[PDB]
């Protein structure tokens, strides 16, 4: 009939692209490591456009948005009761299947409970033992310490928010529920003190508009765009919203008044928004600014 | 001695006393070691207080007892990382010996793991390709028969109790070598009481 | 019957390729003729005392 | 270890090792259960390998591989 | 050694003179920045529009010491040693 | 090297320090030492539980199931293993094993019932 | 400095740059060329520059080399069927006859990643082992596990020192 | 990598495998028992307990 687009169609994988921008110094921005010396080249104003482009090329495959799932199913399947084996042993033995040529979501993994039941070993197992066996760069056997509630504020405190989102996405899966609270408590500590710009030409701000969208609560990201002067996004933002609800009193009230461009805002702002008041303001200043500069 | 600071070891750095005695360069900067040669041994001296007492020629950390190698103290650890490769520096470097030098590699340690000290993370690429669980390893398996009607996989796992006249073979077999016959056992695990 | 984990490995090959089937993997053991340890052997196989008396 | 040529130890030439102890029932019960145990490994044996017998012949007489090979050597030309 | 520090160090042709002599645009490459150009000198004068002509094979005299370490090849342990500060 | 006869067998190589055993699934030739040389390595085990209080066991089921099929025998502690995995049956002798278990505990109440009965 | 002309060709970041890697049907490679004429020009290059390369990447393959036998320069290669493949490489610059070589009797990058490919499955990180062959060499490495007693003492209820004092 | 000939390891050996078929022990020597002590006087090994 008519699905609601998802976060990885083509439509709105190009909406949040280009919200997100490109900024080549904050994207390659000098990364506190070992050092060597530089290289230079005698480069002409073409061959130093060509360069340039080629970085682009680069900057939008390290700013691909990861995709979005949803909080993974427990795993309780049992294989097997032996009970002829109950009390022979104290602890459980975990079996892991190891071969290269295997994807790590396909390969099995069991436990032995000293009950005699031969059954699947959980998520929080599985990615254990696959980190034991496949080691990742970056990922830990026992789950860190930062990710803590008093140790988590710290990091927001010093306007680290992309640090936590990089720790989460080398330690956790996508669709664990650390992964996702992580994600979520992070978002909503951005709207609270409205330092959206922080995730600006990252691979992590789509995933927080994609937040904000479903839950209700671009009211305060709407604002920011519009006191920089990207009201393409803002309206971009309002559009998406009136997709993932149709059935909503801005989207039915644009369709009558055909809003477009600023309209757009203004017909949300009243209807939907629940700081229509603060919006209209912001809105009008910004018309008002726009106008003597068109003078 | 008794520093002050020891609860609080952040407020020596930003007092008067620490601007007076080291300025605004490390607590490292003003020390030398003592060696014979041009080129020092590779390894500092595995400490400088031996009982309650100090050596000649302290390290910047054992020299000035108001210094405290804690995690908190974010200010005292950043003088032993580089500001520009994010490395801890070997003791030779600074001159520090080895047992505070193993202190200050922890508390550096346990500041990064706590968020007070920034370092460089970098942005991994996921670890699959794919993100289905269409899987029966990830996914539930169909019970075999013999899991829902409460037997065992296998018919041999019970105890069956066999013929007479096989135990009489058995016992004709072994003449005056036999031990008392077992009967079925229990159904579960006994426990003691 | 296959055993638990050879089994639960089989119905997924099973699923991956696309056949969908609700039958049990068996082995076959009428293959297999399990012969008593009393049986005779060969002796023309069979090795013989070295020539070293004690 | 001892070779042929050594030789044995005044302290076990007087020495005999009685068998253990046969428990009827239980002996009887466990010479059945190495029987299906025996059985069941002798067939999961025989699966495996006709497995490796199978992928050999493939390889260097396959229909993929014989695929491939004709398409070499026609490029060749 | 001092009469030739001070006199190789005062020979030594900067970035901007560079591309006033060549009318090219330096770029600087660094692994830490990716692969972003930076522009650290560019000629005051006519910007030239034709490039260098790549040359397969530089015809430069090479130092035994130096590709003897690049290849794992010069033992010694005197090198890369633990000092002071400096 | 060339041995007179043999065959190639999955069984646990030994390792650790003294206290912490760590055994290591190889298939090597019969005559070879325990710890000495092998064709290839087919897994770990690790007796001595973990912080989790679980026994790790990791096996290589692809290359298990080759050697197997190539001519390999199996030690009777890697049949158990195999065993409590659900990829071979149960040996015949951890059943029985545990049902001497069972007479044993229930030979051990009756003792201990007697003493708080009795006395 | 380095001795010779163009010492950069003997250097193993030189020698590795070259994308010739024959296939298994080559055997010999035999190169002419004359040591004047302008046509010949690029023959001399290609012995210059290139053998070395060619030839680190096929150790396995006879390279030699004839000097002003014929008024022009080719190239012929035997392969192990009995098939000769001439190639005339007058009038052409060395690169022209590094490319031209690669695609008749060269092998893709399709045939060489697959290679590739194949060696990292011997090394199974799973596997523990001596550093030169494995990552680990023991499971003590792996936080959880119980860590060596070298470093950190077993308790005394786990050292069989004790157990055989606490039993008897 | 011309290996230097060994005769007499040549010669023994013939000489061992022609002994081992004219001075073979016959089945009256190899498999005769001592019915008191039960041992085999070639060997002098003792049977096992259930053959008694
Ligand atoms: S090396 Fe792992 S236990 Fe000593
Ligand atoms: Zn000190």
């Amino acid at each position: 009939e008519t699905k609601k687009p998802t976060f990885m169609d083509e439509e709105v994988q190009s909406i949040l692209t280009k919200m997100t921008g490109l900024n080549l110094q904050k994207t390659f921005k000098p990364a506190i490591q070992e050092l060597k010396p530089p290289t230079y080249k005698l480069m002409t104003q073409a061959q130093l456009e060509e360069a340039t482009r080629q970085a682009v090329e680069a900057a939008k495959v390290r700013l691909k948005m990861p995709p979005v799932l949803e909080e993974r199913v427990p795993i309780n399947d049992v294989l097997a009761e032996d009970k002829i084996l109950e009390g022979t042993e104290t602890t459980k033995y975990v079996f892991t299947d190891i071969s290269y040529s295997i994807p790590h979501r396909e390969r099995f993994i069991v436990v032995r409970e000293p009950s005699g039941t031969l059954r699947k070993a959980s998520w929080e197992e599985r990615d254990r033992m696959i980190q034991v066996y496949f080691p990742k760069e970056g990922r830990k056997i026992l789950t860190p310490i930062i990710f803590k509630e008093e140790n988590l504020r710290t990091m927001y405190s010093q306007d680290r928010h992309v640090d936590v989102l990089n720790l989460c996405f080398a330690q956790f899966e996508p669709d664990s529920t650390e992964y996702i609270k992580v994600h979520h408590k992070t978002y909503e500590d951005i709207d609270k003190r409205g330092k959206y710009d922080l995730l600006r030409s990252t691979r992590y701000f789509g995933g927080m508009v994609w937040y904000f969208v479903n839950n209700k609560k671009i009211d305060g990201l709407l604002i920011d765009q519009i006191q920089r002067d990207l009201i393409d996004d803002a309206t971009n933002l309002v559009q998406l919203y009136h997709v993932l609800h149709p059935d909503g009193q801005s989207a039915q009230g644009a369709k009558d008044q055909a809003a477009e461009g600023i309209n757009l805002i203004k017909v949300f702002a009243k209807t939907e928004a629940q700081k229509g008041a603060y919006i209209e303001l912001t809105l009008q200043t910004y018309q008002e600014a726009l106008s003597r500069h068109s003078a | 001695p008794i520093s002050p600071y020891k609860d609080e070891p952040w407020k020596y750095l930003e007092s008067e006393e620490y601007q007076e005695r080291y300025g605004s360069r490390p607590v490292w900067a003003d020390y030398r070691r003592n060696h014979k040669g041009g080129v020092p041994p590779q390894r500092t001296r595995k400490t400088c207080i031996r009982r309650n007492k100090v050596v000649g020629n302290p390290c910047p950390i054992c020299r000035d007892h108001k210094l405290h190698v804690d995690f908190r103290n974010v200010k005292l650890l950043e003088q032993f990382v580089c500001a520009h490769t994010g490395i801890i520096f070997y003791a030779p470097y600074t001159g520090v010996c080895v047992k505070q030098h193993k202190r200050l590699t922890q508390a550096i340690q346990k500041a990064r793991d706590h968020g007070l000290l920034i370092y460089h993370i970098p942005q991994v690429e996921p670890r699959d390709l794919d993100f289905s669980t269409s899987h029966g390893a990830v996914s539930a398996t169909p019970p075999a028969p013999t899991l829902v009607s409460g037997d065992p996989w296998y018919p041999w796992y019970n105890w069956k109790q066999p013929p007479e006249r096989e135990l009489s073979r058995l016992r004709r077999l072994y003449q005056g070598h036999l031990q008392e016959e077992s009967g079925p056992p229990p159904e579960s695990m006994p426990k003691m009481p | 019957p296959y055993p638990p984990l050879l089994r639960a490995m089989i119905i997924a090959e099973r699923q991956k390729n696309g056949d969908t089937s609700t039958e049990e993997p068996m082995l076959n053991v009428q293959r297999i003729r399990m012969e008593p340890w009393d049986y005779p052997a060969k002796q023309e196989d069979k090795g013989r005392a070295k020539g070293t008396p004690v | 270890r001892k070779t042929r040529h050594d030789p044995l130890a005044k302290s076990k030439i007087e020495r005999v090792n009685m068998p253990p102890a046969v428990d009827p029932a239980e002996f009887f019960v466990l010479m059945e259960r190495y029987q299906h145990y025996r059985q069941t490994v002798r067939a999961l044996r025989m699966e495996f390998v006709s497995e490796v017998q199978r992928k050999v012949h493939e390889a260097r007489a396959g229909v993929l591989a014989e695929r491939k090979a004709l398409k070499d050597a026609a490029e060749h030309r | 050694l001092t009469q030739g520090l001070f006199r190789g160090l005062s020979r030594q042709e900067t970035h901007q003179q560079l591309a006033d002599k060549k009318g090219l645009h330096v770029v600087e490459i660094r692994e830490e920045c990716g692969p972003l150009p930076i522009v650290v000198a560019s000629p005051r004068g006519p910007l030239r529009k034709d490039p260098e002509p790549e040359d397969e094979v530089p015809d430069v005299k090479l130092d035994w010491e130096d590709v003897k370490t690049a290849q794992g090849m010069k033992r010694s342990v005197w090198s890369n040693l633990k000092r002071a500060a400096t | 090297k060339a041995y007179r006869g043999g065959h190639l067998t999955i069984r646990l190589a030994l390792g650790g320090c003294t206290n912490r055993p760590f055994y290591r699934i190889v298939a090597a030739h019969n005559k070879c030492p325990r710890d000495g040389r092998f064709v290839e390595q087919l897994g770990s085990y690790d007796p001595l539980p973990n912080s989790h209080g679980e026994k790790l066991v990791a096996l290589n089921l692809d290359r298990i199931r080759h050697w197997i099929g190539c001519g390999a025998h199996l030690s009777k502690p890697m049949e158990k293993l195999l065993g409590l995995a659900g990829f071979f049956p149960l040996h015949p002798m951890m059943i029985t094993n545990a049902e001497r278990l069972r007479r044993k505990r229930a030979r051990e109440v009756l003792l201990a019932s007697q003493k708080t009965d009795a006395e | 400095p380095m001795k010779g002309r163009f010492p950069i060709r003997r250097t193993l970041q030189y020698l590795s740059q070259g994308n010739v890697v024959f296939k298994d049907s080559v055997k010999v490679m035999t190169v002419n060329y004359n040591t004047h004429g302008e046509l010949g020009e690029g023959a001399r290059k290609f012995v210059f520059f290139n053998i070395p390369q060619i030839q680190y990447k096929n150790p396995w393959v006879q390279i030699m080399m004839f000097k002003n036998m014929t008024p022009s320069p080719f190239l012929r290669f035997y392969l192990d069927s009995g098939e000769q493949v001439l190639v005339d490489v007058e009038t052409k610059s060395n690169k022209e006859i590094m490319e031209h070589i690669r695609k008749i009797l060269g092998k893709n990058e399709e045939t060489l990643r697959e290679e590739e490919e194949e060696k990292k499955q011997l090394s199974h990180p799973a596997n523990f082992g001596p550093r030169k062959y494995c990552l680990r060499e023991c499971i003590c490495e792996v936080e959880g596990q119980v860590p060596c007693p070298s470093l950190v003492p077993l308790p005394k209820e786990m050292r069989g020192k004790y157990k055989a004092a606490l039993k008897a | 990598k011309k290996v230097r000939p060994r005769l007499i390891a040549e010669l023994a050996r013939r000489v061992r495998a022609l002994r081992e078929q004219l001075n073979r022990p016959r089945d009256s020597q190899l498999y005769a028992v001592d019915y008191e002590t039960l041992t085999r006087p070639f060997s002098g090994r003792r049977l096992p307990v259930r053959a008694w």
